[PDB]
């Protein structure tokens, strides 16, 4: 029996379905948001789109309709799932709370029937008498909208026209009338019937019109006062209204299909038009008065306004603003104008939307070679592909970089007493201080007046009564912001010199060996009020202010050298208020006060890199809640700094670090940073709201990203990116891309756009010999919409396309790995290829293709031409292992670096995925799930060890231990099949068991090991063993992992617990959803734990959780079994957060 | 313009969720079509000393319950290999048809009684309805026109045609309910039929095979005097026209590819591909070149038609490239088991072997999984054969 986790570490992004309507309210114009398993509800302002809630569904969506049943004050909202369950949801909301209620549910599925061979459909009537689905061919589904069918009880009216392209129903008709495209012999047609609620049948229809465009689907209906309907195909538009037919056929839309439309206007008069590009069209309908006053049609016209994201769904909005919803990369809001710009263009973008699917690949890499992982994934696709260097922790926009290394601090001034931001920046060094003025963006290096250049400055900033203050190691000095005089200075009694220091807007205090002073900040004077003698020498120290007081501390916060004690001391007075052990043998380097959502806490770091944080209380000085981190190796700096007017905590380490508070826990989240040694806020008129960062070489001034857990560099290549992976020797990344060329009257290709490999720093083609075998003379078909792929190599640090390879003619490059192979010390690109043609399935043409990035240049190392596609390759004991179609091989790497035949496996049918560990590989099929394979060193030979003899659509592969196999499928399910030691037979042994099932929802698109969240070393306390992230076509990124049997026995249990306790949108049981679930068969959940359901264990109030963790067996490490309490629980599921 | 068609298309549009929907259903399993026969692995199963399983169904992708020539009716679990033996249906000799109606709620089987058809409600094959006398004569095939009617053939060449009515149905339940004895809903046949006797063999009138064409609502019809017999099959049963088969001797089994409007038809040494609105020259026939063992089985994965041999080899052949997979690529069945009574000992006295006819075979509902099930060729021998292959 097998044990494992699977949990989404990123929601699906890209948008299958969108709608507007007036679902929040009547006057709330809404746009909602179909992303594969999330509804998001937006509110249409003035500003922009405004997200108001999110759902995920037990299910994936594929139908969405607004609709408005008479009485009711706004719409109801339809929502159909792939597993065919039904619902009807309405928004509510109760202060900020908000709720979709599910007024009506039930599964539509019909036991026997071919699902329709152009998606799922469902469309609501304009009076809102019924609903209509085309589930299956040949059947018509109707559901009344009686108040009384609560249960979404259905029938069928059998319908002669088998293949149905698309279906709405009609406006102004007395009787609900069906209007729709369908397919037969005779192509394609448009036909209507009065739909009879009663008679349960057809009654014949206002009218039909045999023989539309043979591309036509897209059925606009169209409302009063014109009535009718509008047929939309690849290449016309044309208007029906009962005997009276217009028809249009611009060339400006003949070059793209529209695939999607939106009503502008309620009377019909304009509709918006989107193609593949996202050229983005207004159609009229032009309105013409009849005699007898009537209004009808007159023309149709149809304007380009522009360009926009590619559209899977349009919708008009308000104020001339719209919005488009893109799958295939970044979603849009853009306005329209009445005039166009100097380019021709009536459309200006306006706000954009991050989308991360399709992810189609990733690999885990240290760009910084901390060892804490960052993820980096192909994107997108199309004019809209990109990389995404994904990464847990908080990006930072640099503005600007100056050399000025050795710095000791940093510290922000406002010289100008007008000004509120920011317009000097000052610079520690040993021995030395330097000042930067600050002037817009500009930046240049001063001399600040009353400050000591000659000394090294421990603390400096800005004062009370309109004055600067610098600290020194000779003295502590007031220093006036005009004319930049020093006014005051003060020094210890005994001339030894400070070695730390912090001061706020009204008081000083600073280290002298053992000895601490505090001083008064007053216009123009600083007096000492106090002074002690500490038993040790002073490691660090800080007086930061807290809560509403005006500058003023009564606390004191310092470390020791001898004891490694912290500690807290009342001001004036110095009294020892708390003292608290932080243990180790190395000395506290940094102490903090700050405050977190209105809470106060202590900060101390030790130089070995440990993190200690209390609660603080001002009042008493007393220390609670004591809890410990580990943010790095080396010394750590802390500083507050400020964002989005919050309060947050900076740890300048080898691993830089932000601290806030959620939920009135603190948080810790790493900074996307080679190295931190010292920063402060900065807010000026050219860096506002920004921070600056120094380390052992630089100074980085740029503005931080949200404080989110995962951050996204984005990089546009305007290409669709396919595969990627990392070299470490040369620190760049490969990355397989594809950019889109229509075979136009160039006779060659012509692209939409320049995209990355169009644009890079240099680039290449692929001059290979391999495959001139054969070509027929006149095979360039004009118009053909060719996808060219390139492999751009890309600077860790910069992300510049520092090379692109052009792939030969139709070359698809399939697969890319970087790795080490033989004895040869180099790190190599490595890409698996393929030859596509539109006529033949499987691939009989593909290569094999090495790479060596080094000294600028790209070189190709290595080439073989292979019989079929290399759909994967993987590092095998130095040994290379590719999958090329039905076959299984495997390359000695030669001496001669490159690779040669030692063996090959085959039995499959395609072998579409690999993944190896010690001598055991797992393979992939397209049909037949997964076998695993033994190498024998001493026969130059595989060994099926096992097989799995269940059927599966492979989707990918990955070995999470020596024992367990872990599958994915196209019907979006997961499964692990385990190989069995105590089997007795060679029957048995042959036969992997089937051990877990789990319908997953999405489409897996990759396995990689790898993990982005920084190891703590020391700990294995871990639940999990392992690690294996994976993307999806939606921009969804999971991870699976192993389990022990006691982790998985008590996790399995938790699941189907959790199942029962929390309820769906649609009431879709959980077990039903998460069930493995085929054309073929449905079976329940095994083997694996719902990671997305465990961490919504975090998203329920107590009262769920007890209802889940009542008689739950739990191994709490003792090995024996106890009932598990919530706390367990979610110490165990924050473990589990803490994998991804 | 050229057609979409490439996998790896499919494959970069999947990764996309670009429709990778059913346009590609014909390529996707057509492809699997001709790469599983090589893949394939033989295992046995221990039925015991059962006869000959004669006819045999994927009731699931998991379950196949076998009918005998001996009149015991039993499912394998393939996975297991476990047994469960069925009631055996009688009246108000073997198994030697069964039949699946379309929405797959009823089985269809011949009776204790070879004269006589029984039904089964799927999945859980209770029993249905009492053996008929419509035949004169044993049931030699089956075929469900609806999912209330079915046409059973017979060795007598009379077409019986049934309507399980929901009343039927319904009878049989409260029956259930009521009795915790299982009593049966009684049946009658809702027409009687004979085929049109042809020039041949006025006592070989029998009627071997039947199949249903759920396009046309036609059903096909064969008879081991060599003669197809068409009717319609809307409402009721009603001749349609009647023809001479390419081979005419043993022709015991009949399937219909409703993705080729083909009918595939069985012999003694021939498999015979007819639509059978066509002239007798638009009839194209393969040889299993197994020469002398006789066709005994036949079915439709996409383009490649499965073909059972009395030699026990399968082989499979392809309509696009009209020839066998590959030298041609074949299973063939293991020894199964033998019964080594008087009779082998007075004929058969020093074979301990045979070559094991495939009376039944078919896929499972992915065709990833093909059973397989047979027993000795000649007709005194008694000795079972099964076994999947995956």
């Amino acid at each position: 029996m097998s044990y494992n986790y699977v949990v989404t570490a990123q929601k699906p992004t890209a948008v299958n379905g969108c709608v507007t309507g007036h679902f929040t309210s009547a006057e709330d114009l809404n746009l909602l948001i179909a992303k594969n398993t999330r509804l998001e509800i937006y509110v249409v302002t003035a500003e922009g789109l405004r997200p108001v809630k999110e759902v995920g569904m037990y299910g994936k969506i594929a139908v969405m309709e607004l609709f408005r049943p008479k009485g009711e004050s706004k719409d109801l909202l339809f929502i159909l799932t792939a597993k065919y369950n039904a619902c009807i949801l309405e928004y509510k909301q109760s202060g900020e709370s908000i709720d979709i209620i599910t007024r009506a549910h039930g599964n539509v599925q019909d036991r026997i029937g071919r699902p329709s061979e152009t998606g799922i459909i469902g469309i609501i009537d304009p009076e809102c008498r019924m609903i209509g689905l085309r589930l299956y061919d040949g059947l018509f589904k109707v559901i009344p909208l009686d108040r009384d069918n609560k249960e979404l009880k259905a029938f069928n009216i059998r319908l002669e026209e088998l293949h149905v392209i698309d279906v709405k129903f009609l406006y102004g008709c007395q009787a609900p009338t069906i209007c729709f495209v369908y397919q037969d012999p005779q192509g394609r047609h448009v036909k209507t019937y009065e739909v009879s609620l009663r008679e349960k049948e057809f009654n014949k229809g206002p009218w039909k019109q045999e023989n539309v465009e043979a591309e036509a689907s897209m059925v606009i209906a169209v409302p009063e006062p014109f009535g009718g309907a509008i047929i939309i195909g690849q290449e016309s538009i044309t208007y029906h209204n009962g005997d009276k037919y217009l028809a249009i056929a611009p060339p400006i839309i003949k070059q793209s299909t529209i695939v999607c439309h939106n009503r502008v206007d309620p009377n019909g008069s304009r509709y918006l038009l989107g193609d593949m590009e996202g050229r983005l069209f207004m159609l009229l309908l032009e309105k013409e008065e009849q005699m007898d006053g009537t209004v009808t049609l007159k023309d149709l016209r149809v304007e380009l306004l522009g360009e926009t994201s590619i559209a899977e769904c349009l919708t008009y909005l308000d104020n001339g603003v719209v919005f488009v919803g893109s799958r295939l990369g970044d979603s849009q809001l853009v306005k329209l104008n009445v005039d166009s710009n100097e380019q021709g263009s009536y459309v200006v973008a306006m706000e954009t939307f991050t989308n991360l699917g399709p992810i189609v690949d990733m690999c885990v890499v240290d760009l910084e070679r901390q060892g804490q992982g960052q993820l980096v994934t192909c994107s997108g696709a199309f004019k809209e592909g990109s990389l995404r260097i994904i990464r847990n922790g908080i990006g930072i926009h640099e503005h600007a970089s100056i050399d000025l290394p050795g710095i000791k601090g940093l510290w922000p001034l406002r010289s100008d007493p007008n000004r509120e931001t920011d317009d000097t920046l000052v610079l520690s060094f040993v021995g030395q201080t330097r000042v930067l003025m600050l002037n817009g963006e500009e930046v240049e290096e001063t001399e600040l007046m009353g400050f000591v250049d000659d000394q090294q400055t421990f603390f400096c900033g800005n004062v009370a009564h309109q004055q600067l203050i610098q600290i020194t190691s000779a003295s502590v000095r007031l220093v006036s912001q005009e004319p930049k005089a020093l006014v005051s200075e003060w020094k210890e009694p005994q001339a030894k010199n400070i070695s730390v220091a912090s001061c706020n807007s009204s008081q000083v205090v600073v280290a002298v060996g053992r000895a601490l002073y505090y001083l008064q900040i007053h216009p123009q004077e600083l007096r000492q009020i106090s002074h002690t003698e500490m038993e040790h020498e002073v490691a660090c120290l800080d007086i930061t202010p807290l809560g509403d007081s005006n500058g003023l501390s009564p606390l004191c916060a310092i470390g020791l050298w001898t004891d490694i004690s912290a500690r807290i001391l009342k001001l004036p007075s110095f009294e020892l208020l708390h003292k608290e052990m932080l243990g180790g043998e190395i000395i506290p380097r940094s102490i903090l006060m700050t405050t977190f959502e209105s809470s106060h806490y202590l900060l101390c770091a030790l130089g070995d890199g440990a993190l200690f944080y209390f609660g603080l209380n001002i009042e008493t000085g007393l220390l609670s809640d004591r809890k410990k981190v580990t943010l790095g190796t080396q010394p750590t700096v802390l500083r507050t700094f400020r964002s989005l007017s919050t309060t947050n905590v900076f740890a300048c380490s080898d691993r830089p670090t932000v601290i806030y508070s959620s939920n009135h826990k603190l948080v810790f989240s790493n900074v996307n940073l080679k190295e931190v040694n010292y920063m402060c806020p900065l807010n000026s008129d050219g860096y506002p709201d920004s921070l600056a960062l120094a380390n052992n070489s630089t100074l980085t001034i740029g503005t931080i990203d949200e404080i989110q857990k995962l951050h996204i560099r984005t990089v546009p290549l305007y290409e669709s990116p396919r595969k990627i992976c990392y070299q470490e020797v040369s620190q760049c990344f490969g990355v397989l891309s594809s950019r889109i060329e229509v075979q136009d009257t160039s006779g060659g290709t012509t692209a939409l756009r320049p995209s990355a490999s169009t644009q890079a720093l240099s680039s290449s083609v692929s001059s290979s010999k391999l495959f001139s075998s054969s070509t027929a003379p006149h095979e360039t078909s004009f118009g053909e919409e060719v996808e060219v792929h390139n492999l751009l190599i890309i600077d860790q640090h910069t992300f510049e396309v520092l090379h692109a390879h052009q792939f030969l003619q139709n070359e698809y490059a399939l697969s890319l790995v970087s790795c080490k192979l033989g004895k040869d010390p180099n790190t190599y690109f490595i890409v698996g290829t393929a030859m596509v043609y539109p006529e033949e399935a499987e691939p009989k043409q593909g290569r094999i293709v090495v790479f060596q990035y080094s000294d600028g240049k790209l070189q190709t190392v290595a080439e073989k031409e292979v019989k079929g596609a290399v759909y994967s390759m993987v590092e095998f004991n130095g040994k290379l292992l590719a999958s090329i179609n039905s076959t299984v091989r495997l390359y000695e790497w030669t001496t001669e670096k490159e690779l040669r035949t030692e063996c090959n496996h085959y039995n499959n049918i395609m072998a579409l995925y690999l993944k190896t560990k010690g001598d055991f590989i797992l393979v992939g099929d397209l049909m037949r799930s997964v076998l695993l394979l033994a190498y024998k060193p001493m026969e130059g030979n595989f060994e099926e060890i096992a097989r799995d003899f269940n059927p599966n659509w492979m989707s990918a592969v990955e070995i999470l231990d020596d024992d367990n196999f872990l599958g994915a499928e196209n019907a979006f399910n997961l499964f692990v099949c385990q190989k069995d030691s105590a089997a007795t037979t060679d029957e048995e042994r042959q036969h992997l068991q089937e051990v877990g099932l789990f319908h997953l929802g999405e489409f897996v698109n990759v396995f990689c090991h790898g993990s982005l969240v920084m190891q703590n070393l020391g700990e294995t306390s871990t639940p999990t063993q392992g690690s294996v992230l994976f993307g999806t076509v939606n921009g969804m990124i999971g991870l699976v992992t192993s389990l022990s049997e006691s982790w998985y026995n008590l996790l399995l249990d938790m699941q189907n617990r959790l199942n029962k306790v929390i309820k769906s949108v649609g009431k879709i049981e959980h077990s039903f959803w998460r069930s493995f679930h085929t054309e073929r068969k449905t079976e329940p959940a095994t083997g694996f734990i719902d990671g997305d359901l465990i961490e919504s264990f975090l998203d329920i109030s107590r009262p769920k959780m007890q209802e889940v963790v009542a008689n739950l067996q739990y191994d709490d490490g003792s090995g024996m079994k106890r009932e598990a309490t919530a706390d367990d629980l979610i110490k165990v599921v924050e473990e589990l957060t803490r994998i991804h | 313009p050229p057609v979409k068609r490439s996998l790896v298309y499919y494959l970069k549009n999947r990764e996309v969720r670009l429709q990778n929907e059913t346009s590609y259903s014909r390529v996707l399993h057509g492809y699997a079509a001709q790469q599983l026969p090589s893949l394939l692995k033989e295992r046995e199963f221990h039925l015991g000393t059962l006869n000959k399983v004669f006819a045999s169904q994927w009731l699931n992708h998991r379950q196949v319950v076998c009918g005998t020539k001996c009149n015991t009716l039993f499912v394998v679990d393939v996975q297991t290999s476990q047994i469960t033996k069925i009631p055996i249906l009688k009246d108000r000799c073997g198994i030697h048809a069964i039949e699946l109606n379309p929405s797959r709620t009823l089985l269809a089987t011949g009776g204790d009684n070879p004269n006589s058809l029984a039904i089964y409600r799927l999945p859980t094959l209770d029993p249905v309805c009492v053996g008929d006398d419509g035949h004169k004569d044993w049931i030699f095939s089956i075929a469900w026109i609806s999912d209330t009617m079915a046409v059973s053939g017979s060795r007598d060449g009379s077409m019986g045609l049934w309507e399980v009515t929901d009343d039927v149905l319904t009878k049989s339940d409260a029956r259930h309910n009521v009795s915790r004895v299982p009593v049966y809903a009684h049946i009658t046949h809702k027409a009687l039929k004979d085929i049109p006797k042809e020039d041949t063999n006025p006592d070989n009138c029998k009627v071997r095979a039947l199949a249903f064409n759920n396009k046309n609502k036609e059903l096909g019809a064969v008879s081991l005097d060599g003669y197809f017999h068409l009717w319609k099959a809307e409402n009721t049963l009603s001749k349609l026209l009647s023809t001479k088969l390419p081979y005419c001797r043993e022709n015991v089994c009949l399937a219909y590819g409703s993705e080729w409007s083909v009918y595939a038809v069985g012999s003694q040494a021939h498999v015979s591909f007819l639509d059978p609105r066509q002239p007798s020259y638009n009839v194209k026939s393969v040889c299993s070149r197994e020469r002398g063992s006789g066709i005994r089985s036949v079915s439709f994965y996409e383009h490649i038609i499965t073909v059972g041999t009395g030699q026990g080899s399968l082989l499979f052949y392809d309509i696009r490239a009209q020839r066998f997979l590959e030298e041609n690529l074949k299973l063939t069945t293991g020894k199964g088991w033998l019964n080594h009574d008087e009779t082998w000992r007075n004929y058969f006295s020093d074979i301990d072997f045979f070559p094991n006819a495939v009376y039944t075979h078919c896929y499972d509902s992915s065709g990833t999984k093909l059973f397989v099930a047979g027993g000795p060729l000649p007709s005194g021998l008694h000795g079972n054969y099964a076994g999947l292959w995956s």
